[PDB]
RNA sequence: UGACGGAGCCAGCGAGUCUAACCUUGGCCGAGAGGUCUUGGUAAAAACUCCGUCGGGGAACGAGGAAUUCCUAGUAAGCGCAAGUCAUCAGCUUGCGUUGAUUACGUCCCUGCCCUUUGUACACAC
């Protein structure tokens, strides 16, 4: 993978496994034949927070910019994610795209 | 080492045994060679220059 | 086996010599300068 | 990659087993280039003889020659 | 003349039977060099 | 990882250099607590000395295998790649399947387009905790390195008069049971440090009856190596030689691991030195 | 002088890095330009030359 | 300011330095055009992201590569990985989104060797 | 499973004022030692790729029996350059590259080898 791997789930189904990486990914590996089948960038919908006592930008930082708890849901079809920042999402898979952004 | 000999029979008797080269580096004669009949290879000390005379003490 | 044989009696022979040159080194030594300090302890005296 | 896993191998596209296999040789253990060539020119025959279409029929080859039943020697 | 290096040994009756009875010897004493655990 | 292994070893030279220099406290403090016990007057270094005279409570309170491998001398299991030198003969080859069958905890590498930084690697990161290379000359072997890849030690040595089992005779199997060691003639602290290293090789605690055993002996600077099957008889012990036996002699131990071919050397074959023959382990 | 083979100059860590500056090739324009003069100049240019080495060889 | 991204790519030994610019739409890999690497068995194990991708995603740009290092499949891997590796690189950094994660899932698809060489390491047994 | 002529193109190791042959004809010089010149004969990146051409060897041998030995991934097998490291290696030795597969990744039936044959560990479960 393109960045250090920090969170792992597993599919229900036990073929596929989705890894959260400090770029701000998930993947979606297929395990027979060991290859990436589905990815979802989530970089940028992370409503990530700026510190009291900090001297950056919320934008700018980059402390709190991945995804570093993942789980399936039990149709094998949904992801929630959560990380070190604000924000809970809720990722599709078969689309790669968020079905909403708590808070 | 090129003509302190001139049969492998002889480098084979002498072999195995101790030299200096004229620069007071030693060494010892190692093994005799096949395709030139008299010339043998010995390991020294360091990096023996062509422009040296290997001597052997004999009694 | 002319290599071995050499070799050992070589070794022999240099440490028999420093065995004996230790020997006798230390005889002059010992004996000589014994009766040497008792002649100096004897000048001291007078 | 198709040579870890069990079946990688089988995962493998087809024309590149067939080119591999006819690169293993005596004197063409090595020789890529050479089998791959060799596979173009064949495919070419084979479509200017045979006009349907080259990997049509080597599927067709593969399956039709696929033995169905084998023995081994008893104990 | 001189030599550099003692010449290697070569095996022989001898060589094999001494060493055979420094063997067979130290089985009689049991007398072993192991590693042994370290328990705990 | 690598840096964290370039680190740890940093941190090790840096304390064995320091042992190094407090040493001489070791045999200060050893006089004092000398004297303490049976009342004797100091010397006047130590009379004098107050630093030291007045915090000798806590170092009162301070108090064999060798070092590398005691963080883990007897708990893991050592295992061992042994690995043919390059475009390995047939002959040399067979050498290697034997010693691999040799050793307990050992498994067999084919060299072919491996280089050894890269297996270096893959081994510190595998976990293979030794390398043996096995160096030929025209079938004949004559070189066997053992590297300790825990950035540990490599002795190089030369190994000579081999016999071969295959060509021997068909004699059937090993018996390939953790075996027994015997060690005899290692006394000066070069010979502790190989027996240290060839030990650690081996396994560990075998079963108290088991039936084959491995010798190295020392006979003038030369190891012999055998492997034997003993069955105990009421009236004596005779026992049946087996596996290779061949004369092997170090000469070289470097203090990095064997890639390094720059690393710290703690010794070496002297054999153009004057006095060279004279000396048993040089 | 020594020499440095091309994995150890291209890894050296930043502040102990070697400076080979290799020699222009195309002649540039000032160096075109500059004039040296003559005479006089040319045969005092040359004595600095020989005092300085007299003095640096007796030191 | 040039608009400028530059990538990289690896086989076994070879090196291959992959500048991409905004310009005239041409490639040119180390000072000859693409159409002459010369192993001919490959030219189209080279082209592979152009085609996969179609066309005026490069009609935009200027790739210039140069390739050193390894032999003639190794450098022709290494080339098709760093042309891939920076089209998608550019396209992240000048362009949208959108074109970047469509581009990697296209990738992805076909063959994943575009993007990630792998270090095949050696392994214990 | 080829040969030959031109083409096409890509490596990685290594950098000690130290790396490197002998016989032979005769000229001149030289007190000599010798020196210079002649002088004749014998020692030491490949494959790959695109175009062109051709279509058994001077008594032995045409890919090497029977048995046995090694091999599971950058591994088998090809292919050339380089170094010669206090042991060993020139009849060679070790490195460094490039080209890169076939087929198991299972089973304890055979062949051996090991083990254990008392849970003692603390649940729930046999």
């Amino acid at each position: 993978v393109y960045s250090d791997v920090l969170a792992l789930s597993m599919r229900p189904d036990g073929k596929e496994v989705a890894v959260s990486t400090l770029k701000g990914q998930i993947s979606i590996f297929n395990i027979e034949d060991a290859k990436q089948v589905g990815n979802i960038d989530c970089r940028k919908d992370i409503i990530s927070g700026r510190f009291n006592q900090d001297r950056f930008t919320a934008k700018n930082s980059e402390r709190s910019k991945f995804f570093t708890t993942i789980h399936y849901s039990f149709d094998g079809m949904a992801i929630v994610a959560g990380g070190n920042n604000n924000s809970i999402c809720l990722y599709d898979v078969p689309n790669e795209v968020l079905l909403k952004r708590f808070i | 080492i090129k003509d302190m000999f001139s049969s492998a029979m002889e480098v084979a008797r002498f072999e195995g045994a101790q030299i200096k080269t004229v620069s007071g580096i030693r060494g010892e004669i190692k093994r005799a060679l096949s395709k030139p009949e008299g010339h043998y290879r010995a390991a020294f000390e360091d990096k023996i220059l062509m422009s040296d005379i290997v001597i052997l003490r004999s009694w | 086996f002319e290599a071995r044989q050499r070799i050992e009696e070589k070794n022999k022979e240099s440490s028999d010599y420093h065995a004996k040159m230790a020997h006798i080194v230390n005889t002059i030594n010992t004996e000589e300068g014994a009766e040497k300090n008792k002649y100096e302890r004897e000048r001291k005296l007078r | 990659r198709y040579a870890n896993k069990r079946f990688r191998k089988a995962q493998c596209p087809i024309i590149e087993r067939l080119t591999n296999s006819l690169m293993m040789n005596g004197r063409n253990n090595g020789k890529k280039l050479k089998a791959v060539r060799i596979i173009k020119h064949t495919l070419d025959i084979i479509n200017v003889l045979t006009d349907q279409n080259p990997i049509q029929v080597v599927v067709d080859a593969i399956t039709n020659t696929g033995p169905r039943e084998d023995t081994t020697r008893v104990g | 003349f001189d030599r550099t290096a003692k010449p290697v040994p070569v095996i022989t009756s001898e060589v094999t039977e001494s060493l055979e009875d420094m063997i067979r010897r130290r089985i009689q004493d049991s007398n072993f060099d192991d590693l042994q655990r370290r328990t705990l | 990882m690598l840096r964290r292994q370039a680190r740890e070893r940093r941190e090790y030279l840096y304390r064995k250099a320091q042992e190094l220099q407090d040493s001489q406290l070791q045999q200060k403090r050893q006089i004092i607590k000398q004297a303490l016990a049976q009342g004797k007057p100091l010397p006047k270094e130590l009379a004098e000395d107050e630093s030291l005279q007045k915090d000798f409570r806590y170092d009162q309170s301070l108090k064999q295998v060798d070092d590398e491998y005691a963080a883990t001398s007897g708990i893991m299991d050592p295992r061992i790649i042994v690995t043919t030198s390059r475009d390995p003969s047939t002959r040399l080859s067979q050498f290697a399947k034997e010693i691999k069958l040799l050793f307990p905890n050992a498994v067999r590498l084919n060299r072919g387009n491996y280089v050894m930084p890269n297996l270096v690697d893959a081994c510190k990161k595998s976990g293979t905790t030794d390398l043996v290379v096995l160096h030929e000359h025209r079938g004949v072997p004559t070189s066997l390195t053992i590297s300790h890849f825990p950035h540990g030690p490599t002795a190089q040595f030369s190994l000579h008069n081999v016999v071969m089992r295959h060509d021997i005779i068909n004699a059937g199997n090993q018996s390939e049971v953790n075996p027994h060691l015997i060690f005899d003639n290692f006394t000066t602290a070069l010979g502790k440090r190989v027996v240290c290293i060839l030990k650690h090789l081996f396994n560990a605690g075998p079963k108290k009856d088991s039936e084959r055993v491995i010798t190295f002996a020392n006979r003038g600077d030369f190891i012999s190596v055998r492997q034997h099957v003993y069955v105990r008889t009421r009236e004596g012990v005779e026992i049946a030689e087996v596996g290779p036996r061949f004369e092997m002699r170090l000469f070289e131990l470097r203090l990095g691991t064997l890639e390094n071919k720059d690393a710290d050397v703690e010794w070496q074959l002297r054999r153009f030195i004057r006095t060279a023959n004279k000396k048993d382990y040089l | 002088g020594l020499k440095v083979p091309k994995a150890v100059q291209k890894e050296l860590p930043f502040k102990s890095q070697i400076h080979q500056m290799k020699p222009q090739k195309k002649k540039t324009y000032m160096a075109k330009r500059a004039v040296v003069l003559g005479g006089d100049e040319k045969k005092a240019r040359s004595f600095i030359q020989k005092v300085l080495t007299i003095s640096k060889a007796k030191d | 300011a040039v608009p400028s991204v530059q990538t990289f790519g690896k086989k076994k030994s070879a090196t291959a330095v992959a500048h991409v610019k905004a310009g005239k739409g041409l490639i040119k890999v180390n000072g000859s055009p693409i159409t002459l690497v010369e192993p001919e068995i490959l030219r189209f194990k080279v082209y592979e992201p152009l085609l996969l991708v179609g066309l005026d995603k490069f009609s935009n740009i200027d790739i210039r590569v140069r390739v050193t290092g390894g032999g003639h499949v190794s450098q022709v891997y290494a080339i098709r990985q760093a042309i891939a590796k920076g089209l998608v690189a550019y396209h992240q950094k000048y362009v949208d989104e959108q074109s970047k994660n469509e581009l990697k899932k296209a990738f992805t698809s076909y063959d994943r060797t575009l993007l990630i060489a792998d270090s095949r390491r050696p392994e214990p047994k």
